[PDB]
């Protein structure tokens, strides 16, 4: 048995790799993770011995710690692999990007050695540039988890372009929830405003799923962040709120200055 | 119907063309209802679903 | 006229996106700009009307600012979308991650009323996090142009994964050498030790760009890299100074402990 | 070689194949002594020599 993870992408059928979309193919099982039913169909013309991780959700209002839900997601590919199926793991966009379950499957099957590899995808971020026409290389790129923005002790670039995700579930803190509410939206608002004014524009970015489907690129202040319509699949951009200043001191010992740059 | 023509659109660079130039005339021709159009046109993609038929974190910030 | 830029990977063949590859099947013409002509072979099969961008590099030992390579390749590329040819761009790995001749193509290409989008792909910072296992949103991401972040004035968070880009020619000011010098990548040592100890490990980083070939991961001291052999192709990854610290600040507010966490 | 890069590239059953058995695998496919004592050795200079095909950088960050 073995352990093959790919990415799928965010879009419908289009947006997989050619390498990963063959995995899925001649796999003798997969475990899928997709956005909508449209992509669920897809896969199952592709390989028809597929299950669904998104059973392993907190089912009827129940109370259930995600940290639960992804370790009996990492349990169930393993079973299969353990049982000698070629698995393959199937999550949307990048398998591994803020994805901790395709990263601990891996790490479980090899220190029960077997052969378990990730295969990069186009995530959620890969689309935001596209979409938005925005190098991160321009001004530098900063990511995190909403949530851990909160929790921990973070400082962003303020000339850089940041995403916070996961925003819809800023600062629920007890991972049962699958929304949070205004008034943890404000306090994360307040914690911006070390760096970030008030009226400083921020963009809720949401890639398309569906082929026919336009993305959501909504435009508002900082401030009214916590009155804004969110969705899981809310990624919120923080633009960056200062220009590029120049640095004196490495450009003396470069022996260079602003003149000189190319 | 619906769903193979959303599947073959996002992998098909030719119809994808084809589809940008022209929407309705696309959708028409592979036998997407009114409904199914006008969802499509106001972009409400819940609609798309119920006339299709019938979580996406997998990650935490607590460390 | 239209334009679609599309990204290759940086696997050959195998990681294009399956919509990215039709659209260079069915283009008009292709400009192209890949790593090695294993991957120029593969996409002649495909589309045999193909112009590579990498003729308006500095040929011969020549001085060149790369800001007119760019500007040779964007007029190139919209010559042919003013022609009125279905034109597609292909690039390596994704087409607007680090790149600004796709994001300057399209935007020139939209200013003179033409249609022109961005598919994204799959970059070497898709390929790190899917190598290395390393999950971005584990303790934090963030990404900066070597060079950029020696001549202006940027501040890593010292808890996050580091990238930094085009390490090869970090300090190489012209924009017409190819490589930089041991005695910038020493000034950038002493630069990142505000933040970074001597001793602290440092990753560079080279996907590999053929199926036969394994990536590069050299682990070192961030004190012996003017003395690391730098490929063009290399990125620097700095891995977490520092681990995650609780934020006493944001918590009370929440009205919440470290314990009270999920 | 370009051929049975193209394929492995893209053929995720000779991928497959290939990792269980590199040498059998490009034997196979009639790849030569010393071509394959390059793959192994990891020297992909000498597989463009062998291929007769002989910058990457599209970005700055001087502003
Ligand atoms: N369609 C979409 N558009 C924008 N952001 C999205 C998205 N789907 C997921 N995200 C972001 O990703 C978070 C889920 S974590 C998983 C992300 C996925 N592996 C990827 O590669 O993108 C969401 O909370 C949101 O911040
Ligand atoms: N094969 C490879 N492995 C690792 N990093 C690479 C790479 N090819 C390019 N890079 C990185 O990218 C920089 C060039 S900018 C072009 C990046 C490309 N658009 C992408 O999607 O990655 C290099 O200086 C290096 O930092």
């Amino acid at each position: 048995g073995s352990l093959v993870c790919v990415g799928t992408g965010l879009q419908l059928a289009g947006q997989i790799s050619v390498l990963s979309r063959s995995y899925i193919e001649h796999a003798d099982i997969v475990f899928s993770l997709l956005p909508d039913g449209f992509s669920q169909r897809w896969l199952t013309k592709l390989n028809p011995n597929v299950i669904n991780l998104q059973q392993f959700y907190a089912q009827n209002g129940e109370v259930k710690n995600r940290r639960d839900t992804y370790e009996q997601m990492v349990n169930a590919i393993l079973d299969a692999v353990r049982a000698g199926k070629k698995t393959v793991c199937a999550l949307y966009g990048h398998p591994g990007v803020f994805a901790c379950v395709s990263h601990m499957a891996i790490t479980r099957a090899k220190a029960e050695g077997f052969s378990a590899k990730m295969e990069p995808g186009i995530s959620a971020e890969a689309c935001l540039w596209a979409d938005l026409g925005i190098d991160p290389g321009n001004s530098g790129h900063q990511s995190f988890e909403a949530s851990q923005f909160m929790f921990f002790n973070h400082v962003p670039d303020p000339t850089t372009h940041l995403l916070l995700w996961q925003i819809a579930i800023a600062g629920e803190h007890t991972l049962t929830q699958f929304h949070t509410s205004s008034d943890r939206l404000q306090i994360l608002v307040e914690q911006l405003n070390q760096w970030y004014p008030l009226d400083h524009e921020v963009v809720i970015y949401e890639a398309a799923n569906l082929p026919i489907q336009a993305p959501r690129i909504e435009r508002l202040p900082l401030a009214n962040l916590p009155q804004a319509h969110l969705m899981p699949i809310s990624t919120l951009l923080i633009p960056p709120a200062k220009k590029l200043e120049y640095n004196y001191a490495i450009l003396a010992k470069l022996g260079i200055g602003p003149e000189d740059l190319g | 119907g619906l769903s193979d023509f959303f599947t073959q659109l996002g992998q098909d660079a030719q119809l994808m063309e084809d589809y940008k130039q022209n929407p309705e005339a696309v959708m028409r021709a592979h036998g997407l209802t009114d409904e199914q159009i006008n969802a499509v046109m106001t972009g409400d993609m819940e609609k798309l679903k119920t006339l299709s038929g019938d979580a996406l974190v997998i990650s935490h910030g607590n460390g």
